[PDB]
């Protein structure tokens, strides 16, 4: 959308999830810089009345910031000028059943903005857990359609965020531990008519693939593996939706994004590739139809699902080329660099060295090299398999520095162990069929359960870490950097953390409520930069926390790993904006009060 | 299996020492109930067409009414 | 208990509700005063993980805090140098049956502790809404011993703070509304036995009076009034309860408190003064005997719960001769002065002028002229009463600035409409009998519904207000004043203010998560002053929010009062800690780090 | 009724004009049933009795034990 466009390069704004369409969560301001971060405090908080993990970040437009809950998933729209007054506020009724089939926590991702054109107007758009995408009036909050996208009764649930491109809305999935069969939706932004929807397994017809899908890379595969890479009808319930994020090229007009896990977890009820689970998708953003698609986990043994952030850059390669790239840090460990235009592979490097589930990836096959000791199957119980089913890296979105070119990502260090047993498929029920045993990595401390997490500096050309960091926990929550030298990110454990974007080097905290699970964002008000972020413990690693569950095995495996958590944080749920010196709108005391 | 014989492109899958090229009418056979698979496309199929009364009904209307049943005046 | 008042007089500890003995909420500390409280800045926080009413305030003791919270009562134990790691945490395991009998929110008003002798070491004491008292290790969090005080089958539950005196912790009691009849106990504070029990109605027995009772103002009233004023058995089901706040002094050795409204709230069920409800207590420490006790409000109307604050002070009277007083702003709109050694009424003023359901209170015979127009009765619809039953003042625990001689009371501005019915006493069910409707008195907004509470400075032997100021809601929650000349309280819309202690000038505010309804505290930590606060709205005020009721006239009458608060705060519940340029243990960022 | 006749001290009430001085036998009568009323004095008897062994038990061996069922060796 050109609108949304040119609204992205305002300060003033934050517009859609990820900043831009680029999806670099940087920002140029730099009135809060390393010079002065130490200076930094709460200028004003807002509690959003819910417990369980709140991810994602707000959205700020038009001088006024849009908030996102949790189930029930209420929005809040307060004005940046007094805050204090909640402008509006939708409560959406929802069925209690929808708890039931959320695998994680009850956890919502964000919202997106269209800018209206000339008969309707702005609109917030926000999908439910109970499947139902809706846009509301930014102005008044009323309710302009509503639409359902997923169904509860078969276990297909939202908690990906809209992605609004031109006069479209697009929506993912969730649900492939219910064995739902992955699919994305592009919707009329004003009406709610589905303009178009495609699959991730099944018929070429299904997966809606352009006539020219994969013409410059045809060993990535073409025609019919939808099915042929599945072993019957197993295909209908294989998984691949996608729940993470998406970056564009209104230069490419296509749509990045990637693929979940196929289903089941146990890798010898489904004999095969499994294909289009797992993979980096380029589709157009009028048709939907795929330009290019690379499988990065064939055959998954380990619940990689393949859905992490898109964050797109122009670099010159080895050989001097000026690259239109796109960047995608992995669950399986490895970060990959894939020319945006024809989906040619640049680089796929390790997250860390203590990967061991594949040797490398061979960038002329495009085939991973696996290391068979490490792989999952019937009858035998895997140890010591890095990374877990947690990944190296989930969820979160990174951030990147174009002109350090550096992407500054918030990495998981933990490892597992894995043995899968038979079930059957009923829908509407689990469909797993694994249980795990979730620890830190080698370079964690296996008896305390501590150092879960890294932060690190990668150069995605030379492959290079200009700088790595232990964190106490896993750093979820994504990354944001900005002309300051400054890269925030939020911890499970509570924190707002500052490091300086040359060298690591921590250079500021603060202790919030409870950990954050979602990405620091930024703006400036009336000539004040504003640093905001969510607080609120959950998503996978605090289900332990959040359902008060005990045993190891539980939480698919993380209520064992994360046994640690709740010595330093408990639930809660809000938002809390920092200012150098705590500035903001109460500064007066008099604004706000009663009269 | 190291994901490095492929019979075609992309497709390189290989099965583990011991185990079938085809799981049906093995140990391992799921044994899946058509009619659990189908569902899923089955609810695609439904909610698709109650959207459809929802967004004619808004666009003819002017006012949009998510109740399926209380569309058609 | 001598360790306890030598404990109070640091300024690195909170060691009781209160404070102190004489209940001031006044400290001495001055490194924030009038001239740097704009300054004044978060430092750390902390999510309780829980929602609901966070009433009270925490306690501060030997570099530790200890946090308590709503249903079911969760203590946490934080040390001040890394306060993101939870030293210790008790989960109470509850019957649910318990949130059915609570008439307001899931609230509790905190933790009391006693030093320890050589045997036993220092304990921390909490009571459960479910009637159980403990005592916790304060080092480890272990359950010392437990007991049962109250039973919820009955409708007998507890949401007030215990309090310790000498080896000894006195319990509260709650449930009016359910027809309970009040009494405090008295447990050894190492073994749980009982010592004591006092009641409120009934025989002289029950009652546990002094020989000596009402010696020097036989006019209040001295044996046989416990039945005497009752018309049959109904002093069984007469209320009483006292859920409020204490005061003690060594030098008298006596307790005081208030006792709770008569039971039912229609008035035409219970003819009769109703004794020893609605009374200011003075009981010995060590056996309960009641050496006074003067009735503020005979045969109640509007349920003008006698259980506030208790505020002690050394002031000449009119006459220049120097008593040992207390000051007790009540329910019924007026702040009453007695003789704390014999309970002689010195002064019984008006909250506001608008009071009008009292003409005024004879001092010489201690009886409050009614003003028949304002009184409740059966067939009959009251109309515009002042105070509404939330009273010009409720659960609110003030302070007192001994320099000034000034009490800073945090005030409600509503006034109610009011008609009672006829109903059966079942045990467990409610036995409320009257329908309200409530709204801003006449100096409020009663056509917006704002304007709902006031903030004021008063002389006790002159009766003047030095400041008054209107707030948007009732100033619930109290005040706590410092000899910085600065008095804090937080708001019911989410603030924490501080003004002028000379002229009530609006100096500083912060927007915090949610509104207070616990009052602040302040101590230092290692050479900084540090105030803090709870922030989780509810109680009475916000049992529309909280529970998600519309009817104006559920929630006993203040859905309808309290209709606005939901534009300006919802849900919460945590600490928030400030300081000077927000300094704090995080200064040095590698504090609390993995490593 | 103002509050200002009084019987005798701490004695105060008045029927308001139109009302009895007793309400028993009248309309406005309780007829509250004894069973009831009697119900909170037996759970005070029960607690205070279930305490008593928990504080005795806890004396003599040094160990608490809240659950009453659990004493007795
Ligand atoms: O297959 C699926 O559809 C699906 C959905 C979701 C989700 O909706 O949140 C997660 C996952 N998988 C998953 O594997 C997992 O890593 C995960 C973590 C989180 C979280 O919110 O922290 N969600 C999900
Ligand atoms: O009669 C009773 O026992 C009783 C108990 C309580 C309580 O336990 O919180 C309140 C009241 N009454 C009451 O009248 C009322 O004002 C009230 C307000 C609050 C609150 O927590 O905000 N509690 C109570
Ligand atoms: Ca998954
Ligand atoms: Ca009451």
């Amino acid at each position: 959308n050109d609108k949304l466009v040119e609204l992205s390069k305002s300060d003033d704004n934050w517009v859609m999830p990820g900043k831009n369409y680029d999806s670099n969560n940087f920002s140029d301001l730099k009135q809060i810089n390393k010079g002065n971060v130490k200076q930094l405090r709460p200028a004003w908080t807002f509690s959003t009345g819910l417990l369980n993990g709140h991810e994602g970040a707000p959205l700020v437009v038009d001088g006024k910031m849009y908030i996102h809950t949790s189930f029930p998933n209420n929005t809040f729209a307060l004005g940046l000028d007094d805050p204090g007054t909640i402008l509006w506020q939708d409560k959406p009724k929802q069925n209690p059943a929808a708890r039931a089939v959320a695998c994680c926590d009850l956890v919502n991702r964000g919202l997106a903005y269209w800018p209206g054109d000339g008969k309707t107007p702005a609109l917030i758009l926000k999908t439910q857990l109970d499947g139902n995408v809706a846009a509301l009036n930014a102005e008044t909050g009323e309710t302009v359609w509503k639409v359902e996208n997923s169904d509860i009764k078969v276990g297909s649930t939202l908690t990906i965020a809209p992605y609004v491109v031109k006069d479209k809305v697009i929506i993912g999935s969730s649900g492939a531990e219910l064995g739902v069969r992955g699919y994305l939706t592009a919707y009329d932004v004003k009406t709610g008519e589905q303009v178009w929807r495609a699959y991730a397994t099944g018929p070429d017809k299904d997966l809606l693939l352009a006539s020219d899908f994969n013409i410059k890379n045809p060993h990535y595969g073409q025609k019919g593996l939808g099915t042929g890479t599945w072993e019957g009808d197993a295909w209908k319930i294989g998984g691949g939706t996608n729940w993470g994020w998406y970056a564009y090229d209104p230069g490419t007009n296509l749509i990045y994004f990637g693929t979940g896990n196929p289903a089941p977890w146990n890798e010898t009820m489904r004999p095969g590739d499994n294909k289009w689970t797992m993979t980096i998708f380029g589709r157009d953003a009028d048709t939907g139809e795929a330009k290019f698609g690379y499988q990065k986990t064939p055959h998954d043994e380990w619940d990689y699902a393949g859905v992490n952030v898109m964050m797109l850059s122009e670099q010159k390669d080895k050989d001097g080329k000026a690259r239109k790239l796109l960047t995608h840090p992995d669950r399986n460990g490895i970060v990959y660099t894939l020319d945006r235009t024809d989906g040619a592979l640049v680089s796929a490097n390790k997250l860390d060295d203590t990967v061991n589930v594949f040797k490398s990836v061979d960038l002329k096959t495009g085939q991973p090299v696996r290391d068979p000791e490490y792989g999952t199957r019937m009858d035998h119980l895997a140890k010591d398999i890095c990374p877990s089913a947690m990944g190296y890296h989930n969820q979160g979105h990174d951030s990147y520095d174009p002109k350090r070119e550096l992407f500054f990502m918030g990495i998981n260090h933990i490892c597992m162990d894995w043995e899968p047993f038979m079930l059957p498929y009923r829908a509407g029920q689990f469909f797993v069929g694994a249980t795990l045993n979730m620890y830190p990595g080698p370079k964690g401390d296996r008896q305390n359960y501590e150092g879960l997490g890294q932060i690190k500096a990668y150069n995605a050309i030379t492959g290079d870490y200009k700088w790595e960091k232990m964190e106490r926990f896993a750093v979820w929550g994504g990354t944001m950097a900005t002309a300051g030298d400054l890269v925030f990110y939020g911890t499970l454990d509570g924190y707002l953390k500052a490091r300086d974007s040359d060298t690591g080097d921590l250079l500021w905290k603060f202790k919030i409520p409870s950990g954050a699970i979602g990405y620091p964002m930024t703006y400036t008000h009336k000539g004040t930069q504003y640093v905001a972020i969510y607080y609120g413990v959950g998503g996978w690693p605090g289900v332990g926390l959040v359902f008060d569950l005990a045993d190891p095995t539980a939480g698919l495996g993380a209520v064992g790993a994360f046994k640690k958590l709740a010595n330093y944080t408990q639930m809660g749920g809000g938002v809390v904006v920092f200012s150098l010196d705590g500035k903001g709108p109460y500064d007066d005391p008099n604004v706000g009060e009663w009269k | 299996y190291d994901g490095t014989k492929c019979k075609a492109a992309g497709n390189c899958w290989e099965p583990k020492p011991g185990f079938p090229e085809k799981i049906a009418g093995s140990k391992y056979d799921p044994k899946h109930d058509p009619k659990e698979l189908n569902k899923q496309a089955d609810s695609i199929k439904q909610m698709e067409e109650r959207n459809k009364k929802r967004v004619e009904n808004f666009k003819k209307t002017g006012k949009f009414e998510y109740d399926v049943a209380k569309i058609s005046a």
